[PDB]
RNA sequence: AAACUUUCAACAACGGAUCUCUUGGUUCUGGCAUCGAUGAAGAACGCAGCGAAAUGCGAUAAGUAAUGUGAAUUGCAGAAUUCCGU
RNA sequence: UGAGCCCGGGUCGAACGGCCUCUAGUGCAGAUCUUGGUGGUAGUAGCAAAU
RNA sequence: GAGACCGAUAGCGCACAAGUAGAGUGAUCGAAAGAUGAAAAGCACUUUGAAAAGAGGGUUAAAUAGCACGUGAAAUUGUUGAAAGGGAAGCGCUUGUGACCAGACUUGCGCCCGGCGGAUCAUCCGGUGUUCUCACCGGUGCACUCCGCCGGGCUCAGGCCAG
């Protein structure tokens, strides 16, 4: 009952459901006795446990990832390609203002024009350190401005970063990422991405607030250069130095394209009776950490983000060379599950 | 709807039109009043030909028993009929206009 | 707008699942309702006292007057009975529950049941009808609170 | 200055709705009215303490009639052929595009129908603004 | 339309002898058209296939594959042709169900028969070409 | 027989008209001044008809329709191209309508000035979007939709992030990325971890 | 199945209406009255030649 | 305050309603005349590798001959069975 | 006014609607109504045939 | 071969094991019961555990599409949350409190300056179609006329509610 479908052989639905009652009860009581018989001999023999463990294991689509075989559009694995090489250029020369210290960072958070939102951003703009939130409009029939217009009044102003939270459902929608440069450096890449589940730390049970202190950043598994691109991104929005006497943690997960962000705040405590210790991946049971675990209280906004356009100036209207546009995400490049953009 | 002569253009327009979607083909001997009419609506757009017109002349004084009608009236035009000199002339004064002012 | 409280992290939850389980569905609510929101521990000696004999499952909703006992002064209830299956088939899913639990690598400790929830299986098709439950069990290690740095002032 | 033209204040006799009686009681009797026909029933004989009955009397103004609060009278529209056909009477129309309408026929309609000023109940139903 | 009488319209009729028609109808209704240099040399639009036909893909997720028709499962309407498979959950390939509608002759595995059948059709056409132009 | 093509296209049917519930119905008949299917305005039962209409070049034309040309549906109507001054192009429909209907002359002008403003209107949104820069993109289609839901449920079940963040912690607290005397840990804890 | 099905109408009733709806063709704008697009033709009834 | 009872919201159960589909049914119409002692209609028993059901068949038993088509069967086992061929 | 209609949000996957007419197996709370499903009684009566 | 028919409580009792299952001594009576998915690709493997059962993990565009499978109402039930309950509930008119949700006029025209460019501007040239007097193009220019765009300047008008 595995490569023919009852549905399509038999044509009465009672009989059908008899064989399929029959069949499934057979073959649980099949396997179960299968597995105690295998339990019983490896019970008695420890070694070819071993070797099943070796020879079989759980399916992966992380491990049955497709790579293509740097031009931000190949999504490449850059480790990769380093070690190949032993045995990115292209990024900085695009992006020579991401790419050498970074000014300390100073944020200018607004919405999407007569949006309601505010409460959401002024969050947003709690997350983010040294960042200023102000309204667009300040009421309904005002004048209008443009995000070109915002962030050259910004750049003006000697901010180096605009964050626009776009609306949708009266719930944050979208985040258009504008960098302001330095000096004579003309306004740069905006990253726009998809606030997806927001969710508060006043709703988020088991919280906190953040404190004032400056938070450690998190950038977990960006491989290919789109993803070195976003994290570096994200790292000259956040300061380089952090207050390490405020033990706070920002962290932005990336797997499958779906950037997670979470912040929690330190406690290195000694592993009680009942715990375990933190076992490692591929290399269990790291060496030296044998006795301390990390308590973790969320303290931050639950929401997850995703890119779908990085442009070249401030928006489309605003890219205007032949190179306009450098990356927009696509369905059809989302078609296979095994494809990665990140 | 194209009308034709069976005995002067033929048969062959018959099948030339009957492949081609949308368009019928009707006798003017047979002329059938389900497609002049369709759903009860007037106004059948129809090709005709010369010889379909010489011969609805013919068939329409050849039905026996039946008379091109004679209509109740003869000038449609009811614009014509009231707006005309004769009547403009024999009306008497209006009492009114099409809009009255209120009294009170 | 309003955000409803988001739900807890997977990774410090676990979930069990017994469905189509051919036990009363009054008796397994009860059950739950007893051991629901306790200690794991606490719950498992219950259930197993209850076997026993010596603890008493109290009823409220679904409650036919059978014993008038001591046992029901811990609970304020004066009605008090001992569902053995019920017992037995909870005690099973909390062990399924936290070998699952152990198998994601949460601390065995601390688990505490949050959610327990009993529904109305399909009735078994024999005028004598029997009554199947579903019950679906969710569990977390104790929520944390830890310390603040003091604010510095600049 | 955007706006329906200068109306009748609108006055609305009744806003809470006819339901029907003992709906309340039994599930199966949706609140739909529906008229009595006991010869002793206490909301037919319309004693006090009863349920009200529809009547032309609750039936409201013909100058205020079908009007929405911004004072705009609903135009279920289709397309821009629908919009091109409220063109010359949006001072007392408002579309209301159909439910069917796909996203960027919808676009298409509020475009022409922001061109053309003729307000928009649903502008916002599958769509979302981009810079 | 249809004038002759002993052909039906009925959809109703039409499925079930679709759905119950015997092999040889089913293989009639599983011809598959040829490709161009195919249809340019033997002057035929489209014949029956069989188990040795070269064949390419023009409809589907597996566009533009190449490869020798397997097999003819005429029971599912369907052909499986050569390195287009599937892995089930164990791992094991099954050949992906493709339909001979979907896919387009590239090389013909002749026989006596065939040629029979390629010359008899293409007689036709010469024939009957040949009739409406003088 | 323009009061019987009347009576059978306001009694029976017209495939122009748009009834609503709102009590109007509307002529959706291209020629029509008014957008309201009544005796006075309606193309097919007023013979003598006139009706104002853009082209897409952005020009205005004045069309008219007269009896003794009422067969040939190809040259019923007249085009006369209308000055872009508002003023004279009144002017001249007040010439080129003399002796018409003053209804007809009515709607003319209300459908000209209408044009005009709608126009200007056009003209002002465009330069309005341009120096905004905004435009309005379609939403992400259901199924589009339904897929990140399930993938970023199976996404975040495989990446359990709480154990991902202490992993990460724990091996920067080794390799000593918070330095000598580090103000994360405590001093305690710290020799075990020496 | 002895339900009344067919009706009988007069000859001199269908006659009649034929002729009206003949009339009717005649006219143009019924034509647009009964939604077909004409517009490009140059006559109403278009008699053609019995020759082409 | 809890328990219990009532109302509502989210979620989850039960159940198969609504929309959709139809190798079905019903009615009408057209062409033709054909069961049996040379064993009829019907009943039973057997025939397959795995056959429960259904179908086919009759110890030549999912059947043989002959003709036609022209490379299969198919749920699994199978052939050294057959491809310019009675 | 009303029987009802339109839209917003979620689900959902293949057809559907407005108007003019034509047609009818066309509108439900009852009928100790039909079928199906589900409750209180009740985890009660009692372990009785059936199961 | 067809239909202004019925569309799984309908249509023949039977769309599927249907005169089948089943009942009766017997003549006879006689049901219920359709839909995974495009394609089984029908959940590999690990791990609980005696099961028509779970936790991972995988297939699919989607598995809260998993042979209990197109969608999935109401009756009834459970968990969470809010409120209320001194011997009935439920309903009407009218506020108040709390909770959640929505978001008011869609908010512009006109005049006057300076520049820029296009045009029924030019008794300008050429071409085309035509209702033969109306249109539409190609080519020059800006003396006059009209439109816009830009940068100034001034004015007015507006939706609701109170005094
Ligand atoms: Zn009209």
């Amino acid at each position: 009952l595995s490569r023919v479908s009852l549905a399509r052989t038999i044509g009465n639905k009672l009989k059908r459901q008899q064989l399929y009652i029959q069949a499934k009860k057979a073959n649980s009581r099949a396997k179960h006795e299968e597995r105690h018989r295998r339990r019983k001999e490896e019970a008695k023999n420890p070694e070819l446990k071993q070797k099943r463990l070796e020879k079989n294991q759980p399916a992966s689509i992380d491990k049955k990832r497709i790579w293509d075989d740097d031009s931000l559009g190949a999504v490449v694995d850059v480790a990769e390609l380093k070690r190949r090489r032993l045995e990115p250029d292209s990024l900085t020369s695009q992006f020579p203002n991401l790419f050498e210290p970074p000014p300390v960072p100073k944020i200018l958070v607004t919405t999407g024009i007569n949006g309601t939102i505010h409460k959401e951003a002024e969050e947003i703009a709690s997350i983010f350190p040294n960042a200023t939130y102000i309204r667009r409009t300040a009421h309904r029939y005002a004048y209008k401005y443009s995000v070109r217009e915002i962030a050259k009044f910004a750049k003006n102003r000697g901010y180096t970063a605009l964050l626009v939270v776009q609306e949708d459902q009266k719930r944050p929608s979208r985040l258009v990422v504008v960098h302001l440069n330095g000096e004579g450096v003309p306004p740069g890449p905006t990253l726009t991405y998809t606030i997806r589940n927001y969710a508060p730390g006043k709703a988020i049970p088991g919280h906190g607030r953040a404190t004032n202190h400056y938070p450690e950043l998190l950038l977990n598994n960006f491989k290919t250069p789109l993803g070195l691109l976003a994290a570096k991104s994200m790292h000259i929005l956040f300061p380089s130095k952090p207050e390490l006497a405020g033990r706070q943690v920002v962290t932005l997960h990336n797997q499958r394209d779906y950037i997670f962000f979470r912040r929690h705040r330190y406690v290195f405590r000694e592993a009680r009776p009942t715990e375990k210790n933190v076992v490692g991946a591929d290399g269990k049971e790291m060496e030296g950490v044998k006795g301390i675990r990390a308590g973790l209280q969320e303290i931050g906004p639950r929401m997850t983000l995703k890119l779908r356009r990085v442009d070249k100036g401030v928006g489309r209207a605003g890219s205007e060379g032949p190179d306009a546009v450098k990356w927009e995400w696509k369905a059809k490049m989302e078609k296979k599950r095994t494809r990665f953009n990140l | 709807l194209i009308v034709y002569s069976p005995e002067h253009d033929g048969k062959e327009l018959v099948k030339g039109f009957r492949n081609i979607p949308g368009v019928e083909t009707c006798p003017v001997d047979a002329l059938n009043l389900l497609q002049l009419a369709p759903g009860g609506h007037l106004g059948r757009f129809i090709v005709w030909t010369s010889a379909a017109i010489k011969q609805l002349d013919a068939v329409y004084e050849s039905k026996k028993g039946f008379f091109l009608p004679a209509n109740i009236v003869s000038q449609a035009d009811l614009s014509r009929l009231i707006n005309s000199t004769e009547i403009q002339s024999v009306l008497r004064a209006p009492k009114g206009e099409a809009r009255t002012k209120r009294a009170c | 707008v309003r955000y409803a409280a988001t739900e807890i992290a997977p990774t410090k939850s676990a979930r069990a699942r017994g469905s189509y389980l051919r036990v009363s569905f009054k008796n397994t609510r009860e059950t739950a309702q007893a051991i629901n929101g306790w200690k794991l521990q606490r719950a498992l000696t219950f259930l197993q006292n209850v076997i026993d004999k010596k603890e008493a499952v109290p009823m409220r909703r679904y409650a036919g007057s059978t014993g008038r006992t001591a046992q029901g002064k811990q609970w304020g209830v004066s009605r008090a009975r001992w569902p053995v299956k019920s017992a037995q088939f909870l005690i099973g899913l909390l062990k399924n529950a936290e070998a699952n639990a152990d198998a994601k690598g949460l601390d065995t400790g601390n688990l505490i049941i949050k959610h327990i929830q009993v529904n109305q299986a399909p009735k078994q098709r024999r005028p004598y009808m029997s009554n199947p439950c579903h019950i679906e069990l969710i569990l977390t290690e104790a929520e944390e609170t830890v310390q603040k740095s003091e604010a510095v002032v600049r | 200055m955007v706006a329906a033209k200068k109306h009748v204040p609108i006055v609305k006799k009744r806003t809470k709705r006819f339901m029907r009686h003992q709906s309340d009681r039994f599930k199966c009797l949706d609140s739909a009215w529906r008229k009595p026909k006991g010869i002793d029933n206490r909301v037919r004989r319309r004693f006090k303490g009863n349920l009200a009955m529809p009547s032309i009397g609750y039936g409201s103004n013909k100058k205020t009639k079908h009007m929405m609060p911004s004072g705009h009278k609903a135009f279920l529209v289709h397309n821009v052929k629908d919009v091109e056909l409220l063109l010359m009477h949006n001072r007392t129309y408002a579309a209301e595009i159909a439910h069917n309408v796909s996203s960027r026929k919808r676009i298409d309609i509020i475009t022409r129908a922001k061109q053309l000023g003729v307000k928009v109940t649903n502008a916002k139903a599958k769509v979302t603004t981009e810079v | 339309m249809k004038v002759r009488p002993t052909v039906s319209s009925s959809r109703r009729k039409a499925r079930k002898a679709h759905f119950s028609a015997p092999s040889s109808v089913r293989r009639v209704i599983m011809s598959a058209p040829l490709s161009k240099e195919l249809r340019e040399k033997y002057n035929v639009r489209s014949i029956p296939i069989r188990k040795g036909d070269e064949v390419q893909i023009v409809r589907g997720a597996h566009k533009d594959k190449e490869g020798k028709v397997t097999s003819v499962y005429r029971l599912k309407y369907v052909i499986h042709v050569e390195r287009v498979t599937r892995e089930k959950a164990t791992g094991q390939t099954v050949p992906i169900g493709i339909h001979p509608s979907n896919v387009v002759i590239t090389k013909l595995h002749l026989d006596k028969d065939r040629e029979n059948i390629l010359a008899r059709i293409k007689a036709g056409r010469e024939q009957v070409a040949k009739a409406k132009g003088k | 027989s323009d009061e019987i093509v009347w009576q059978i296209i306001n009694q029976q049917f017209c495939a122009f008209k748009l009834k609503t519930t709102k009590g109007q119905n509307f002529c959706r008949n291209e020629y029509s001044v008014s957008g309201l299917c009544n005796r006075q305005s309606c193309p097919l039962a007023n013979s003598r008809y006139a009706t104002v209409r853009q082209s897409p070049k952005g020009t205005i034309y004045l069309y008219i329709k007269t009896i003794e040309r009422s067969h040939m549906p190809s040259k019923w109507w007249e085009k006369i191209k209308l000055s872009q001054n508002y003023q004279k192009a009144l002017e001249q429909i007040d010439q080129r309508l003399q002796f018409f209907p003053k209804f007809l002359i009515h709607k003319c002008k209300q459908r000209l000035t209408r044009l005009v403003q709608v126009a200007i209107r056009m003209r002002r949104i465009a330069a309005e979007e341009a120096r905004l820069g905004e435009k309005l993109v379609p939403k992400m289609a259901p199924k589009i939709k339904k897929r990140e839901e399930a993938r970023e449920r199976k996404a975040l079940a495989a990446a359990k992030l709480e154990r991902t963040i202490e992993r990460e912690l724990l091996d920067r607290l080794r390799q000593g990325a918070y330095g000598d005397q580090p103000l994360n840990c405590n001093p305690q804890i710290w020799k075990k971890v020496l | 199945i002895w339900r009344k099905w067919h009706v009988k109408i007069n000859q001199g009733q269908k006659r009649f209406a034929t002729a009206s709806a003949l009339a009717a063709s005649a006219v143009a704008p019924l034509l647009m009255a009964r939604g077909h697009q004409v517009s490009t033709v140059p006559e109403v009834p278009l008699v053609v030649d019995s020759a082409a």
